[PDB]
RNA sequence: AAUUUCUACUAAGUGUAGAUGGAAA
């Protein structure tokens, strides 16, 4: 009785994610490069009420340069510098400096960032 | 020496600085704890309930004398008026007995029965208390007890209404004017019909109901005036004709009512009665305004009734007599002359035929002064008969069928939109947005009040201001139905006013701090009585305010140098000297002070005013004992140093005061201890605001504004007299009116747009936010101080008279030249002594200038993007006030470009005339704006300053030029002001600046008698065939209504190209579209003078369309209406050299000498005209300088502007 | 049951009018004034996917300043000129004049309104 | 799109350029 209720959930949490990530494009775009927060980017789309930021996978870095897409309207994102050549689509800032994730930073703490 | 180096210190000039008033340190917690702000909001929230209650007394007092009044005058006007004055000199007696009856109606009002415990602070004290029966209302009254002065412009508007000035307003001009008028007339009108009602009908019931003493007859008979001037007399007599509602649901019927169904004869149109009048919408909730608008428009409502009731009496304009209905002239006969005949100007043009026939001879031509007298004559004329218009069109058209024509049209034009407009009248509507943002909501709201405004207003011609015999049948249900219909004015007008009220609120009350005197005056001594000072530290200005019960807490404070102290504004000025040192002196203090009795006698006479010729040793007697009392009084000697002049400089007795006036100015600096103060702040015992603006901020480094710069002057030591505090100054609170849910904010380091395209730098990113209205959503205190620039004026004399004799002995004036202009807003142009152009310009891009970089903001451009905003926003309602609030933010940055000229050229300034002007409807700055320049640019002049100069050189802020009288109002503006000569426009635009040409011709086609007689009228049509051209040459003597030109004898030619208006535009040529023209109809065009030729043709289709290339000859005004690049004007007529004039060649120039465009063309010739006014008064002898006119007819200006050319 | 889908699905239909609006305000917020496209204003959210432009009750204006709303961010948007104080909430850029709408205009161009 | 307040702004970053006579009816 469930056939398609999962089908709009994976739906309707994808475009919040999305919104997310537009809303954090530029609070990213605006920032000096040495101000930047530490991501944890996956290339999946990931949520920012909790993340599950204990699976070992989630990395911790400062993010690079915040590219629009051509071919569509995404905002993809680099990581460190252009000299890693890593591209990700989804990213999520978070005070976990180095690898060990204490926090996910919230928006209004990444605008206050600067 | 400049001209303007003498005008300053003329005349006394006040105005009333405002700033922010931030609460410093712990003030604010202490204003909120004791409670200083719910109180004095509570009041200003209830002072309109106590407005009420004095209404109510007024109105009870009024009642209550006028039971006692007597027009012992009304058994003599009542004969009086009747007597078919056919004036002969005798109706003066009547304005004379008129006048003496509304005066001793006046008389008990002014004299008696209280009127002086009425107005003063006694009423709210003591009289109102008794004049009451409920706690509620007197609770309100109890508590105003010594704020009586919150009130004092409440009863100076309410002494308006106890005296006679002939105005609205008043009471006698409503018992007399707008009563007796109708009481007379109703008496006629009846006296016509007496013994129509019979007596079992009407009057044996009218008895009984209404007074049963003195029944029915009495209030018809003889001076029972005497009895409605009450208001219980006006509803008798109004239950006299509209009748009573015997207290239940029964409603008899009435004299009127009777009359209208006395229409049993079918043939009645009898003239029915009129009432009395009587003396004494929204804003506030969409919901409320909505209900308003179905309330008083849906076809229910009296305004839809009275719509009904004029279809219909206009629907019977054959039944009615034709010699009695009045169409009003003036504006309306414009229009009317384009409805019923069908062009703009048949009725003025057949009166002046008419007006020809009679007064004029059979002159082979008019002369302009006859012309001019001749529109004089039409202008008095009053009203215009229905008969009259029929004489003057031809048969087979009647008027009174067109004009029920066009009223029907327009009636059925309101009922469609009323069809269109179904949905809002339901009484089950709901809407899906506020009001001011809801458009099909407004939108509609504004198709139907447009619609019954615009019939109200096309009505209203049917008046005609007081006549002859007129169809009272028709005027007692027209004038019944309009004054109905005319409160779709006051609907339209407080409609309006809340769909374009701005979102926040400017809603303020004044603080008074529990002290009905807070404020009131900055004086030492009074200080524990007014609480106030200005202390200052640094460069920043506080307020400060003591309490209601420490006002010893700011007296106890020593400097001691503790690296802190607050300096301390103080030493009072002196009140009016006049009357101040014979209050001062002659209080009955001559007890003690002297021992003598010639000066006690020379008093007692008071022999030391005017009323004789005049005495050196009388005079200076009393200066003397004022002089050498004064130096002995301490209370003075010490506070002021009183280093009056010699003996022998005066000369009259005002000397003396303005002397005293002008040295009892001593603003000095007292000392206190920081840390004193500010334990007094934190005690809860001072109050001290930070008087602010952002001039006044550190982070602050331009220019500052004007009155920033008037309040540091304030206090400067260069600052001897000329901008002195006086006294008056208040404390007004504003709360927010934004909620916090609906601040927007440009965030943080976030790229923002530049609105200026003129503008380089396309992005800002400020590194902080940016609020919009941040003003208007907190609580903020603002702080109104009055100054007084110039109290103590030295150089007194007439300035009208002494710009005059300045012009006169010098030797090259120059003279700004001001006009708008259809491709620009305003054009420059200033002119030298003898003519040439030394500068001329637009004001479309205003170019601001700040630190050493110049940046032009365009206004035009501007206008244009708010222009088409307007086309496309459905509701136009608060897009044409974005435009009239722009337009009039443009002639705030055009005074300044104006008083730069006139301080960098020492110019007059000359300004079109606009009581006698009709610039055609294209011009962009139009009347009712321009007339708000001339206002703007009056009250600049008044004190012209500039901000960047040295404020004590002459022209900076201490020592402004004043080069023109105060504003006194708009019909006032006419031959001269100051430096501002207002000179009018006629033949200014249209006449080709090298020669001095003009086009006095008529050249429409009528018939071809009137062709063949033009083309006849010329004396040569050749084709030059060396030039390519077409020669015509005309004599201006043979023509009609040219008495006006100079010369009289032109050679014009057919240079140049024409663009045709055809709303398309073809651009013509003319030399070839008249060889086209001859080729079509076979003329050998060679033969020297073809006027013969010219004179064979015997069609309509040919002289109908010569006509037209003649004209395109004679235009030198030519636009396209779509590009600002190719505008011109160019000239049909050689110059002295043998060259046309085509403004084209000198569009690409850097300084010509000649006008460029079309516009500057305007300017340029509204400049000569004051030149040639200057010229007059190099004419005449000093004393009869004030005496040459200005107002250069057309005759005159011809003549200057053909001669001076040569 | 199936209508209660149809009380989810109209709230999928809002998250992705938020979206639409937050990627139009960045791609609005750039352009010059004299560029900004004609759009059709609303209140209630406006989705550009069908939008039923036939329906009478929705004009064609420009749009001003687009600015971003103090407590929360929702960005509200500025009709004509701001001193008109038509602040509104959804957008959505069509390509017709005043009131005869011809076309939604699809964000690539509202993009390459800028070049 | 910040202001004693109005208009035009961003004008080198909590502001720039002009104007501004308030209270009252
Ligand atoms: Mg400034
Ligand atoms: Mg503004």
């Amino acid at each position: 009785m469930y056939l398609v209720v999962q089908a709009l959930i994976r739906a309707c949490i994808i475009k919040e994610i999305d919104l997310y990530t537009e809303q954090l494009y530029n609070i990213i775009k605006s920032l000096p490069y040495d101000k930047r927060p530490n991501v944890v980017y996956s290339d999946q789309p990931l949520d920012p009420n909790n993340l599950d930021l204990s699976e070992p996978e989630l990395w911790a870095e400062q993010v690079g340069e915040c590219m629009r897409y051509a071919h569509n309207d995404q905002p993809c994102f680099y990581i460190g510098s252009t000299k890693r050549e890593l591209r990700v689509n989804y990213i999520v800032p978070v005070i976990g400096v180095r690898d060990e994730i204490e926090r996910v930073m919230t928006l209004e703490e990444v605008r206050n960032l600067h | 020496m400049s001209k303007l180096e003498k005008f300053t210190n003329c005349y006394s000039l006040s105005k009333t600085l405002r700033f922010k008033a931030i609460p410093v340190g712990k003030t604010q917690e202490n204003i909120d704890n004791k409670r200083l702000l719910v109180e004095d909001e509570k009041r200003a929230e209830d002072y309109k309930g106590v407005k009420k209650l004095l209404d109510r007394y007024y109105l009870s007092f009024i009642n209550d004398v006028l039971h006692s009044i007597k027009l012992k005058n009304l058994n003599n006007y009542i004969s009086l008026f009747r007597k078919k004055t056919r004036t002969e000199k005798e109706n003066k007696e009547l304005e004379n007995l008129e006048i003496n009856l509304r005066k001793e109606i006046a008389k008990a009002f002014k004299g008696n029965e209280g009127y002086k415990s009425l107005f003063k602070k006694d009423i709210i004290e003591t009289i109102l208390p008794e004049f009451l029966d409920d706690k509620d209302e007197i609770a309100l009254v109890n508590s105003f007890n010594g704020f009586t002065t919150a009130f004092t412009g409440f009863f100076d508007n309410r002494e308006n209404m106890f005296s006679e000035e002939a105005k609205s307003t008043s009471i006698a001009f409503r018992c007399i004017n707008e009563n007796l008028t109708r009481y007379i007339s109703n008496m006629d009108i009846f006296e016509k019909v007496d013994a129509i009602f019979d007596k079992h009908e009407v009057q044996e019931i009218k008895e009984k109901i209404l007074n049963s003493d003195y029944d029915v007859e009495d209030f018809f008979e003889g001076e029972f005036f005497n009895f409605v001037l009450t208001q219980e007399g006006i509803d008798v007599y109004n239950a006299i004709i509209g009748g009573f509602v015997t207290e239940s649901g029964e409603k008899i019927k009435g004299l009127n009512e009777y009359i209208n169904l006395y229409n049993q004869k079918t043939k009645q149109k009898l003239p029915k009665f009129k009432p009395l009048y009587k003396q004494v919408e929204g804003y506030t909730s969409d919901e409320e305004v909505l209900e308003v608008f179905r309330n008083t428009l849906n076809k229910n409502s009296e305004i839809f009734s009275s719509i009904k009731k004029l279809e219909k009496l206009f629907k019977n304009f054959d039944e009615y007599s034709s010699a009695g209905i009045f169409v009003k002239n003036g504006p309306a006969i414009s229009t009317i002359s384009k409805d019923i005949f069908g062009e703009w100007n048949v009725i003025r043009d057949k009166w002046n035929a008419e007006y020809d026939d009679i007064h004029l001879k059979k002159k082979a031509v008019v002369t302009e002064k006859y012309e001019d007298d001749r529109r004089k004559s039409f202008k008095k004329i009053g009203s215009f008969s229905l008969e009259q218009l029929q004489e003057y069109a031809d048969a087979d058209l009647s008027v009174v069928e067109k004009l029920k024509e066009i009223i029907i049209q327009k009636v059925d034009e309101i009922y469609k939109v009323y069809g269109s407009s179904e949905k809002l009248f339901d009484a089950d509507f709901v809407l899906e947005k506020s009001l001011k943002k809801n458009d099909a909501v407004v939108a509609i709201m504004k198709d139907l009040l447009d619609s019954v405004k615009s019939f109200e207003n096309y009505i209203k011609a049917f008046f005609g201001e007081k006549e002859t015999n007129r169809d009272e049948s028709f005027y007692g249900d027209f004038v019944l139905a309009y004054d109905i219909l005319l409160k779709v004015d006051h609907i339209y007008d407080a409609i309006r006013n809340y769909v374009t009220q701005k979102p926040y609120s400017k809603d303020k009350f004044k603080l008074y701090f529990q002290n009905p005197q807070f404020m009131g005056g900055w004086d030492k001594d009074k200080e524990t009585d007014y609480r106030a000072t200005i202390l200052r530290y640094g460069s920043k200005y506080y307020l400060a305010i003591m309490d209601k019960k420490y006002a010893k807490c700011l007296q106890k404070i020593d400097k001691d140098d503790v690296n802190g102290n607050y300096e301390k504004i103080n030493y009072k000025l002196l009140p009016g000297p006049n009357k101040m040192l014979p209050k001062v002196f002659f209080s009955k203090k001559w007890m003690a002070y002297y021992n003598s009795e010639d000066i006690q006698k020379i008093y007692k006479n008071g022999t030391f005013k005017k009323g004789d010729m005049f005495n050196l040793n009388d005079c200076h007697k009393l200066i003397d004992f004022f002089k050498d009392s004064i130096s002995r009084y301490p209370k003075w000697s010490n506070a002021y140093d009183f280093n009056f002049s010699e003996t022998e400089k005066y000369k009259d007795i005002a000397g003396f005061y303005r002397e005293v006036e002008e040295q009892g100015y001593k603003v000095s600096f007292e000392s206190a201890s920081k840390k004193e103060v500010d334990k007094l702040v934190e005690e809860g015992k001072l109050y001290m605001f930070q008087i602010y603006n952002k001039d006044f901020s550190d982070k602050s480094h331009g220019t500052p504004n004007l009155h920033t710069m008037y309040f540091k002057l304030l206090f400067d030591e260069n600052n001897h007299g000329q901008i002195r505090l006086s006294g008056g100054a208040e404390l007004f609170m504003r709360r927010a009116s934004l909620k916090k849910e609906e601040l927007v904010v440009h965030p943080a380091n976030s790229p923002i747009a530049n609105k200026n395209p003129d503008n380089p730098k396309k992005t800002t990113t400020l590194s902080y936010d940016v609020y919009k209205d941040k003003r208007f959503s907190e609580d903020q205190y603002e702080l109104h101080i009055p100054i007084a620039i110039n109290k103590c004026p030295k150089n007194i004399f007439k300035i009208n008279t002494e710009v005059r004799v300045l012009l006169k002995h010098d030797d090259n004036p120059y003279v700004i030249g001001i006009d708008r202009g259809e491709r620009n807003l305003l054009y420059i142009v200033v002119v030298d002594g003898k003519g040439n152009i030394v500068e001329q310009y637009s004001l479309n891009e205003i170019i601001n200038n700040f630190n050493g970089i110049r940046i032009k903001t365009d206004y035009h451009s501007l206008l244009d993007k708010k222009e088409k905003e307007r086309f496309e926003a459905r509701q136009n309602w608060t897009s044409i006030e974005n435009i009239k609030e722009l337009k009039a933010g443009y002639i705030s940055q055009v005074v300044h470009k104006i008083c730069e000229l006139v301080e960098k050229y020492d110019a007059v300034i000359a300004l079109e005339d606009l009581n006698s002007g009709f610039k055609n409807s294209r011009v962009k700055v139009e009347k009712q704006v321009y007339q708000k320049f001339e206002k703007m640019l009056i009250d600049k002049l008044n004190y012209m300053v500039d901000k960047k100069s040295n404020p004590c050189a002459t022209g900076g802020a201490l020592k402004g030029y004043q080069i023109t009288n105060k504003f006194e109002s708009f019909k006032s503006m006419s031959t001269q002001n100051g430096f501002i000569f207002y000179i009018p426009a006629w033949l200014t635009s249209k006449i080709d600046p090298s020669t001095g040409f003009v086009n006095l011709l008529k050249t429409k086609y009528t018939s071809i008698a009137d062709s063949k007689k033009f083309i006849s009228s010329f004396d040569r049509i050749m084709y030059v065939p060396e030039e390519d051209l077409f020669e015509f040459a005309l004599d201006y003597k043979n023509f009609s209504r040219t008495d006006a030109d100079y010369i009289k004898k032109w050679k014009l030619y057919s240079y140049g190209n024409r663009i045709r208006i055809f709303f398309d535009w073809e651009e013509v040529c003319l030399t070839s579209a008249y060889k086209e023209l001859f080729n079509k109809y076979g003329i050998n065009y060679q033969q020297g003078d073809i006027r013969a030729l010219l004179c064979e043709q015997s069609d309509k289709a040919f002289y109908s369309s010569f006509m037209a290339l003649m004209s395109l000859m004679l235009q030198m005004r030519n636009s396209i209406t779509g590009r600002t690049d190719v505008d011109f004007l160019i000239s049909p007529v050689k110059n002295s050299d043998g060259i046309f004039y085509d403004s084209r060649n000198y569009e690409a120039q850097e300084n010509a000498i000649l006008p460029k465009n079309a516009d500057a063309n305007g300017a340029y010739n509204i400049a000569r005209k004051v030149l040639w006014a200057i010229g007059q008064f190099k004419k005449a002898e000093d004393e009869k300088l004030d005496k040459v006119k200005i107002a250069i007819s057309n005759k005159e200006w011809l003549e200057y502007a053909q001669t001076s050319v040569k």
